[PDB]
């Protein structure tokens, strides 16, 4: 047999096109799944992961920390219009809230 | 007990090389991955059943991504997916 | 500044020349009466099987009698209860169920149910009420299946004494009284380059470029579709772009200098 | 005013694809000038059985087909072949007389001669030899 | 009013004139009307088309002007910053049609 | 313009159906804005389904799917 | 032998066969068990009956014999359990419940 | 063309609950929509239940659980009752 080239690579991806394919096929989304479908879905999953993790590391640096934690993920997911629309009905454990105090309540 | 940990780690060390991520945060990110997977796959399945198709092609995944992700998010996602599928076809 | 469009003259505009019909139905029977008067061996019907315009006539004249596209169209009317089938230039391009005998982009006949009716229209409008030899053109390095099917339609459908195939550009060479040269012929389907050495074609080394007048029309249609970007309120047919190309295009002599200063305001 | 199409670049961009096909429209083939130069300079001197490759084929290069009646088409080909050929070749590029109708007239004049009579396929020859039978004439394609 | 048009439709017809020379013994076959791929698959001449190997002068594909540089997002040759502006704000579904007109679209499968 | 075809009287009637006794003059333009945002969201999805199906005509089903996608399920069509 | 419909065998008006087909061909599962379409048909029949009963009452109260969309709206909104099940649902030509807020009355 | 619908069965049930009452085509469209919608809900939740518990069969027990999750209050109890009756008649026959 010729050497096994992982599809993630054949694709230029870190994400597991293989597992994505199993999950689509064994996951009853339909009777038949193309190769294209796994590739594309894996890519989209990688992109969103990248965006979130990037914003989260930005937040972590802003707070002079080396380690991404839940609160960081949360503040990232809330400061972007697009990620906050994608995850607008999601609760993140140990995330906390964004700091917000109404104007009328502020000292006058 | 399979998790998209490995891959979350490879992406992290590609985008912020010296930064780590906590175990709890890894859990949350893995949940994120699973959720987005599910949503896209499900919308794609619905589109397939609605067009009397029995196959989820690249074109189903594309249209699912355009329905689900907002604005610039949708556009960039479509772009990345298309690029990936193109490279795959070339190889 | 009102200067660049104050003394500017009123525009001289050209209308659309779409390839419409023309009000003629001649049942010309004056050719058979002259054809039966000549001695035998010197009477033959010549058909140029052109991709843009099939031409047909008798050999003892100078102009061809019929010059039609390979367009045909068949119908059935339920409000009338009758099957129609007319072909050639008699199609108006109000109804269109148009399919062509030639494959779009290549001068190889592969739509034989259309070619049969086109030849039927030819033999009707020439006048056949009953057996003449046939000289017919084809494309360079034609596929064998197409020649087999064409010969089968000539012998089996109609009934002919003899037919012979030839390359039309080489016929135009032999009429132009050349002996040895380099025939470059840009047709409607492909542009051939054929070297001829002492009235003999060297077809082992002729080269066809895959571009032609149909490709001119289709690429002109694509660029007018992408130039007027936001939506143009008008039917952009292929044939009207072809008539734009016919009378509004010229090959520039020095292209890279003419092109870069073409869209300047002055002039 | 809305129902108007203006043409500026399309006058000289569309009939230019015959000379630069690989860049304007992406057809991955060669230009007309480059094909003519490949045949005149690299194949015909290397073909045995002919006497003069530049001194004979350059006496009459003429243009036949329907997609030829453009203003300044022969002059472009003449300048291209002048750039390719050696200095002193008697190049004389002209065109046919009735470019869209001489393809019919050539087979009209050919139709009832002795070579045509020695190249017909009668009905019994079609019944015996088959369908793909080729009388090898010097104008038709190669026999098979 | 429409009687003249009806007469023009009626007189321009093939079935209205009887075929006095068509052989009725002949019967058409079904396996015709193929493509070039199918005919080439039957015989497995017309392989005398030749490509090139030379530097191509790359022009613009939005306009026709000579354009010296392309893009990373959409891969379009473009002349100056106005054409760059119209490239980066064009509605979706057309940035692929420019590469369709130039060729090598590579649409998904 | 066309959004001003959603007339002040039309908006009044809809407010009345909802039990509204008194309507500030600023409500009419706010209502038009809110309606336009809603229609854009549903039509975007309806066109998306239409394109996927390789159709040129938007169908009742495309609208019903777009509404169900957005949590506003419509019974009476399909 | 003579055919006995699974609907009648289960004591149902709703089509057990059609429901079985739809469960198989809708990609809901790799396998559909024999009891599943019987159960689902029973439930759909029950809920159909419940809405039609209340809609028939609504039609009777308006002195009409035909259920029009209005009657389905009145049936659904006046039952807490239907209104919780169909809270996010719009019914064409349904109208609204008559309801003027207390502070608006003279 | 062909377009199957639940209109037949809706009508059968109507003429059992209220014999003198009829149903308009618009109301029939709504009832057809309703049956489709709740079929999709219960079948969908049963699918998820099967997948979760690593089962490949939407048995009666999945449908029962789906019904308990989806329907509020007394509708659940009544729906579960009629379902249990139906499968009892079926399996005993
Ligand atoms: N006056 C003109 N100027 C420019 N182009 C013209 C003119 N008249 C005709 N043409 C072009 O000539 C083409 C028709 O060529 P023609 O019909 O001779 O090719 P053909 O012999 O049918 O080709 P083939 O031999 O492949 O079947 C048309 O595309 C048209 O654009």
């Amino acid at each position: 047999r010729a050497k096994a080239k992982t599809r993630s690579s054949r694709a230029g991806l870190q994400f597991p096109v293989g597992r994505v394919h199993r999950l689509l096929r064994k996951g009853n989304y339909a009777e038949r799944v193309g190769a294209g479908a796994p590739v594309y879905l894996a890519a989209v999953l990688e992109y969103l992961t990248a965006e979130i993790l990037e914003l989260a590391g930005n937040a972590a640096r802003d707070n002079k920390k080396t380690r991404i934690i839940p609160r960081h993920l949360q503040l990232a997911i809330r400061n972007d219009e697009e990620l906050n629309k994608l995850l607008g009905k999601v609760t993140i454990a140990q995330g906390g809230v964004l700091p917000n105090i109404q104007a009328v309540l502020l000292p006058k | 007990k399979e998790s998209y940990s490995v891959y979350v780690y490879k992406v992290l060390k590609q985008v912020h090389p010296d930064t780590g991520i906590s175990s709890k945060a890894m859990g949350i990110m893995n949940s994120f991955v699973n959720d987005i997977f599910e949503r896209i796959a499900g919308e794609a399945s619905r589109l397939a059943h609605y067009n009397k198709r029995s196959t989820i092609t690249s074109r189903e995944i594309q249209t699912a991504v355009r329905l689900l992700l907002p604005g610039e998010l949708a556009k960039h996602a479509v772009s990345e997916g298309t690029k990936a599928v193109t490279k795959y076809t070339s190889s | 500044r009102d200067e660049p469009w104050k003394r500017l003259p009123p525009p001289t505009v050209y209308p659309v020349k779409e390839a419409r019909f023309e009000k003629y139905i001649p049942p010309q029977l004056d050719g058979r009466e002259r054809a039966l008067a000549q001695p035998p061996g010197q009477v033959a019907i010549v058909i140029d099987n052109g991709s843009h315009s099939v031409r047909a006539g008798w050999n003892f004249e100078d102009k061809p009698r019929l010059a039609i596209p390979p367009i045909m169209s068949k119908y059935r009317d339920r409000k009338m209860g009758k099957t129609f089938s007319f072909a050639g230039s008699d199609c108006y391009a109000a109804r269109s169920h148009i399919r062509n005998a030639f494959e779009a982009g290549t001068g190889i006949v592969s739509n034989w149910d259309v070619m049969e009716h086109v030849l039927d229209y030819v033999f009707v409008k020439l006048g056949m009420n009953e057996d003449m030899p046939i000289v017919m053109t084809e494309a360079v390095a034609n596929l064998p299946y197409s020649r087999k099917s064409m010969s089968e339609i000539i012998f089996e459908c109609y009934g002919a004494p003899s037919l012979v195939y030839g390359i039309d550009s080489l016929f135009s060479f032999r009429h132009n009284q050349g002996q040895t040269g380099l025939v470059v012929s840009s047709s409607y389907s492909a542009t051939h380059v054929i070297p001829v050495y002492n009235r003999k074609a060297l077809l082992s080394q002729a080269i066809r470029l895959n571009w032609g007048g149909w490709h001119m029309a289709e690429y002109m249609l694509k660029l007018l579709k992408l130039k007027y970007y936001t939506g143009f309120p008008g039917k952009l047919n292929s044939s009207q772009t072809e008539h734009m190309v016919r009378d509004f295009c010229y090959v520039s002599l020095d292209y890279d200098r003419e092109l870069a200063g073409y869209l300047d305001w002055t002039g | 005013e809305t129902h108007r199409v203006h043409l500026n670049v399309e006058r000289i961009r569309v009939p230019e694809v015959l000379f630069q096909p690989a860049a304007i429209a992406g057809v991955d083939q060669a230009g007309l000038v480059e094909i003519a130069g490949d045949i005149l300079c690299q194949r015909l001197p290397s073909l045995p059985g002919i006497q003069d490759a530049p001194d004979a084929f350059l006496r009459d290069v003429f243009l036949t087909g329907g997609n030829t009646l453009f203003q300044n088409f022969d002059e472009r080909l003449r300048q291209g072949l002048m750039a390719l050929l050696p200095v002193g070749a008697p190049l004389r590029v002209r065109r046919a007389q009735d470019a869209i109708l001489d393809a019919w007239r050539g087979a009209a004049g050919w139709a009832c001669t002795e070579e045509a009579k020695a190249a017909w396929i009668t009905r019994e020859e079609y019944l015996e030899k088959g369908g793909e039978y080729i009388k090898e004439h010097d104008l038709g394609n190669a026999f098979a | 009013a429409q009687a003249a048009h009806q007469a023009l439709v009626e007189q321009l017809d093939l079935h209205s004139i009887h075929k006095t020379f068509r052989n009725p013994n002949w019967r058409p076959n079904q396996r015709r009307n193929k493509t070039i791929k199918a005919i080439l698959g039957e015989s497995q001449t017309n392989i005398e088309s030749a490509p090139s190997l030379a530097p191509m002068k790359h022009y613009c594909d939005v306009t026709g002007l000579p354009a010296p540089y392309l893009d990373p997002k959409t891969r379009l040759r473009y002349h100056n910053k106005e054409i760059f502006a119209m490239i980066r704000n064009l509605p979706q579904g057309m940035g692929e049609q420019f590469l369709e007109a130039r060729g090598a679209h590579t649409v998904l499968k | 313009d066309n959004i001003q075809g959603i007339t002040k009287p039309a908006i009044r009637r809809l407010a009345r159906r909802g039990g509204v006794k008194r309507i500030s003059g600023l409500i009419y333009e706010e209502t038009r804005g809110v309606l336009k945002v809603f229609l854009e969201n549903v039509i975007r999805d309806a066109v998306t389904y239409t394109e996927h199906a390789k159709r040129k005509t938007v169908t009742a089903m495309d609208v019903v799917y777009a509404l169900k996608r957005q949590g506003r399920t419509l019974y009476g069509f399909g």
